[PDB]
């Protein structure tokens, strides 16, 4: 649902490297090898943490019973 | 208080009253949650 | 203790009380679960308790889980170490497996702790090492006679 | 020697010394091979 | 503090050249490294540490010497073995942090 | 039947504890 | 006979990389229970400071209450340990709960509608559409508030994705947030992984000149194996560069004449921050609380 | 040429905002095919 | 947390299961090393544990009615003020009905409802062994033409579940398993990069449960997590010819690990060296 911190695994910070990682993807058209490499994951434990993320938050938010449609 | 289902308009009923919105022809109705303390465990 | 469905004589065992602060689950153990015929993907037990002090030596004497070691359908033992005792005692009893001075004190005395009524000597005692020279070393076969 | 088997190592101090003796030293070497696999553990690998 | 370290009656000698303490909540740090310190003494006949169970935080450390010394002596100059090294093992990362 | 595609440009990803890629 | 004095003179520290987030350094001819004392110790028993309860007014928002409460307590912060000691549990929380005890961060956000031209980033869709670790708002107040005056309390990283809001939720709280170590929730842990591992001997049996040692120092990290000419055999450049694979077994060629081993005595540790806490300061309190784990027991006499 | 890869920009595109086309993934709509075919059916062809 | 396999099937992406993810992943170390596992049954560790590892929430719905019939109405929400006992606010509000997001155990009040024949408030509580948070309540009145009045609610609850030792934590290949004990990160193996592996599973499975494709996907997956790729599993690939242990296994030599995939770890208990190197990956 929502990015997660500090990996299971390993136990880094990862939640404040989602948005950047977008970022890397949309605008400098990297791959995702490298796109990995520059935020500084080094080991496979906190690398699979947002390099495999869902994040169905931005799906969950779209049901606002609160305002109108 | 509540707020519709559908158009979700800020409402409220008391007693006597129909239980349904004023504002379209519909009857379901959700209670809306009130600022009041609660407290939960960080972990 | 009663394992549903029970189906032979060694299927009720009597066993003591060890409490454990830790969870909210039983806890056995592997000689035991050989006799039980029990599994632990999802299988459950129950635990029932006797109340008079003539049951609970006739469950300490009669029905306890040691005299219980023979079953008497074939006079074949049904209770051992079973899955990863015997693959480790295969290294650890292998010939080319030596110890030095702290790894041989210190796995007998992990074993024994005559603190908890184990060894009868009251004091524990070591053997001399099988190599001397240019320095004690020990071996598998060593670290079984001492125990 | 110990397990499941006739005529083994337990099998034979149930004889010797008796039942108690012989959960005894079920319960020993139950540690003790704990004890030395958390000293030294033992794996599968797709090299096996 | 008289529930810290306590000696076990039911284990120990006559001369008491070997007896059996308990710890609790102590574990592999302080179990494996006082072990350690303590077998330099050329006086220690069996010592070791053993965990009875995991859930609850005990630890027990039996300890065996010949003559002229008894079991709380060589725990007491074990102990402070570990002081003479906690001392050399800081100041020389100090003396390191400062050769930089 | 064709081999199965191996994958392209790949380097060293992962060294020592204390040491990044530093050696090519 | 083994002494302090003997294993003083031999004794050395040998610092190989050093940095504000993360340290590594060798230490030498150190036995195996010391050093892994060391680690065992630095991943549990460092105090840092962490959300323990939560206190919610409103959370209308689709991010469960419980998932909230569990992100604001796993969010590090960039507090120095002993200026907030010890708190007890036993008794009643009216009175447990002091500023010296506790430090309190609060919480407040609305979002709102906020009209642009229109698949277009909720950045300028609305307003606080996301909530980030900067908008936890530390609330001075007690007895001593200047001793934060100096450096205010600021979560280790201002861009961790808590949650995402929508017009008409909001969020009120305040969290507060105490001392504790990495046994009892691993949440109080500054460090990230924190680890050692034995420098890899490579023992050179035969000679390796020629177009031998042209494949044999591609097997290993190109640092590691280091060729002179076609004399002068081959040797290695630095046994730390080298990455423990045993590659070279693979090959016959090289089954026989080289032996992969280990330094039992030359360790390397690595160690990173979460943001409480330096690499430096860990380790010195590392070898500090467990000199006084141990002086707790050596000026303590027997029992029983 | 990598590989039969997933994606991250893409498939939250969709997270973002549904397709005002017809519905994507158009295989998970063949699977209901034997149930709203034949209730389709029941009304739908000629003669009713 | 559920996240997409690493190593998944090439229709996975055209069935749109990327929208549900149902697992996650994390390090396999297949050891013995604890002892708590002579079975199939897999030790989770307490440091993951705590931080959200197969983190679950349950959802209960229940149809609290007071309708029994063109009779006239007898039983009424809300509160009469003939007689009223105290300490009820804390769960309810003043028509009688729950807040939102209270925490109830068993026997505690979640609708009051008074009666006018008896002239007695009385509550009807929650029975149910879990303690369960409140989170929706829904306020229906229908099967009535022109005459309106509210006689059917429907709370819904939201259980907290964290994941306990004793749950049955599994993989994709059949390998069933309940947790033994929740070991902790303090004496768990760490490895020559320092990751402490968050799941242990007993090698003496394998020879009977004869598994091999999570070991295929220990070596694919521990690839991928390096590379970055996503290694297609679609099975009916792989001949006798090329080995997926072998294509797979140059991945993660180029990569820096060992071709087989076992990988030198250190004991927690100790802190030397094991024996043999440590089988490690990731699976789903
Ligand atoms: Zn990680
Ligand atoms: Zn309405």
């Amino acid at each position: 649902m929502i990015v997660p911190v500090r990996c299971f695994s390993c136990g880094k910070v990862v939640g404040d490297k989602w948005e950047s990682y977008l970022n890397l993807l949309q605008e400098d058209e990297l791959d995702e090898g490298t796109a990995l490499s520059r935020l500084g994951l080094k080991r496979y434990c906190c690398r699979r943490m947002i390099l495999t993320h869902v994040d169905l938050i931005e799906k969950f938010l779209r049901y606002n019973p609160l305002e109108k449609r | 208080k509540y707020i519709c289902a559908e158009c979700s308009s800020k409402l409220s009923l008391s007693r006597t009253d129909a239980v349904r919105c004023k504002d379209c022809g519909h009857r379901i109705l959700l209670k809306a949650r009130t600022k009041r303390l609660v407290q939960f465990e960080a972990r | 203790m009663n394992r549903q469905p029970t189906l032979h004589k060694a299927s009720m065992m009597g066993h003591k009380v060890r409490v454990l602060p830790n969870e909210k689950t039983l806890r056995l153990h592997y000689a035991n679960t050989g006799a039980y015929n029990a599994d632990f993907d999802g299988d459950e037990m129950n635990m029932h308790f006797p109340q008079n002090e003539n049951a609970r030596a006739e469950a300490l004497n009669l029905a306890n889980t040691d005299s219980q070691y023979l079953t008497p359908t074939s006079g074949s033992p049904v209770r051992g170490l079973i899955q990863d005792h015997i693959s480790a005692g295969v290294w650890l009893t292998s010939k080319d497996s030596f110890f030095t001075r702290e790894q041989y004190q210190q796995y007998i005395y992990g074993c024994i702790r005559p603190e908890d009524g184990h060894t009868t000597r009251s004091k524990i005692v070591t053997l001399p090492p099988t190599i001397f020279k240019p320095y004690p070393l020990w071996t598998g076969k060593q670290i079984i006679t001492t125990v | 020697q110990y397990g499941a088997s006739k005529y083994g190592i337990v099998h034979s101090l149930h004889e010797v010394y008796g039942p108690e003796v012989a959960a005894k030293v079920l319960s020993v070497l139950g540690r003790l091979f704990t004890n030395y696999i958390t000293a030294t553990a033992f794996t599968c690998g797709m090299d096996d | 503090d008289r529930e810290k370290i306590k000696l076990l009656t039911q284990a120990t000698s006559e001369d008491g050249t070997s007896a059996s303490f308990q710890i609790v909540e102590e574990d592999h740090t302080l179990g494996n490294a006082l072990r350690y310190v303590i077998m330099k003494n050329p006086d220690v006949e069996f010592c070791g540490y053993s965990i009875p169970h995991p859930s609850e935080n005990l630890l027990n450390i039996r300890i065996q010497t010949y003559g002229e010394t008894t079991a709380v002596d060589a725990l007491q100059k074990g102990l402070k073995d570990l002081m003479d090294l906690c001392d050399v093992v800081e100041s020389k990362f100090t003396e390191k942090i400062k050769s930089m | 039947r064709k081999d199965v595609p191996k994958v392209e440009g790949l380097k060293l990803e992962h060294f020592a504890t204390g040491y990044d890629a530093e050696d090519f | 006979e083994w002494n302090v004095e003997k294993f003083k003179k031999d004794f050395e520290v040998n610092i190989s990389s050093l940095d504000a987030r993360e340290a590594n350094f060798d230490l030498i001819n150190i036995d195996t229970s010391i050093a892994n004392a060391f680690r065992r110790i630095m991943i549990s028993e460092v105090p840092s400071v962490a959300a323990e309860y939560v206190y919610f007014f409103n959370n209308t928002s689709v991010i469960q209450d419980e998932v909230l409460a569990h992100r604001i307590g796993l969010v590090p912060l960039k507090v120095d340990p002993d200026m907030l000691t010890w708190v007890d549990s036993n008794l009643p929380d009216d009175e447990k709960f002091t500023d010296e005890n506790t430090i309190v961060l609060s919480l407040n956000v609305k979002c709102t509608r906020n009209p642009d031209a229109p698949s277009t980033d909720p950045k300028e869709l609305y307003n606080n559409a996301h909530v980030y670790a900067r908008d936890l708002k530390f609330e001075p107040q007690g007895r001593q508030s200047t001793t934060f005056a100096d450096c205010p309390v600021v979560p280790a990283d201002p861009d961790i994705l808590l949650a995402k809001l929508r017009p008409g939720q909001e969020i009120s709280l305040k969290a507060h947030c105490i001392l504790g170590i990495g046994g009892d929730h691993a949440k109080f842990s500054p460090v990230s992984t924190a680890s050692y591992r034995l420098l890899p001997q490579i023992n050179i049996l035969q000679p390796i000149k020629g177009e031998s040692a042209r494949r044999f120092q591609k097997c290993f990290p190109p640092g590691v194996i280091g060729i002179d000419e076609g004399s002068d055999e081959a040797y290695v450049k630095d046994a730390r560069k080298d990455t423990v694979s045993r590659e070279v077994l693979r090959y016959e060629e090289f089954a026989d004449k080289v032996k992969l081993g280990r330094v039992r005595n030359h360790f390397i540790f690595n160690v990173e921050s979460a943001g409480a806490m330096t690499p430096e300061e860990i380790f010195f309190k590392s070898v500090r609380i467990l000199k006084n784990k141990a002086e707790y027991l050596k000026n303590c006499p027997i029992t029983q | 040429a990598r590989t039969a890869d997933f994606r991250t920009l893409e498939r939250e595109s969709r997270f973002i905002n549904p397709p005002k086309d017809k519905s994507a993934f158009p295989l998970l709509q063949e699977a209901v095919q034997p149930h709203i075919g034949s209730f389709n059916a029941l009304t739908e062809g000629p003669d009713g | 947390t559920g996240q997409t396999p690493i190593v998944k099937a090439n229709l996975y992406d055209d069935y749109g299961m990327d929208n549900f993810p149902n697992g996650f992943n994390a390090v396999v170390a297949v050891i013995s090393y604890t002892g708590y596992d002579m079975d199939d049954a897999m030790i989770i560790n307490k440091s993951a544990d705590e931080r959200g590892f197969g983190y679950g929430t349950m959802y209960k719905t229940e149809k609290v009615d007071l309708a029994l019939n063109g009779d006239p109405i007898t039983q009424h929400f809300g509160f009469g003020n003939d007689e009223w006992p105290k300490e009820w606010l804390e769960k309810l509000d003043e028509d009688g009905l729950p807040y939102i997001g209270t925490y109830v155990e068993e026997g505690d009040p979640i609708c009051a409802y008074f009666d006018d024949t008896l002239n007695k408030t009385k509550i009807k509580t929650y029975h149910s062994s879990e303690p369960a948070y409140i989170e929706e309540v829904n306020l229906i009145g229908d099967e009535s033409n022109k005459f309106q009045e509210l006689q059917t609610v429907s709370i819904k609850y939201r259980i907290r579940r964290t994941p306990q030792i004793g749950d049955k934590f599994s993989s994709r290949h059949g390998q069933k398993g309940v947790c033994s004990r929740k070991w902790p990160t303090i004496d768990m193996p760490f490895s020559e990069t320092g990751i402490q592996p968050d799941i242990i599973i007993n090698p003496h499975a394998f020879p009977s449960r004869m598994t091999i494709g999570m070991f295929v996907e220990s070596l694919a997956g521990k690839a991928g997590a390096l590379h970055g790729i996503a290694q297609d599993s679609t099975p009916w690939i792989f001949n006798e010819d090329d080995t997926p242990a072998d294509y797979f296994g140059e991945q993660l030599a180029k990569a820096g690990y060992n071709y087989h995939g076992n990988e030198p770890m250190y004991s927690g208990a100790t802190g030397e060296e094991l024996r043999a190197d440590i089988y490690v990956g990731v699976v789903y």
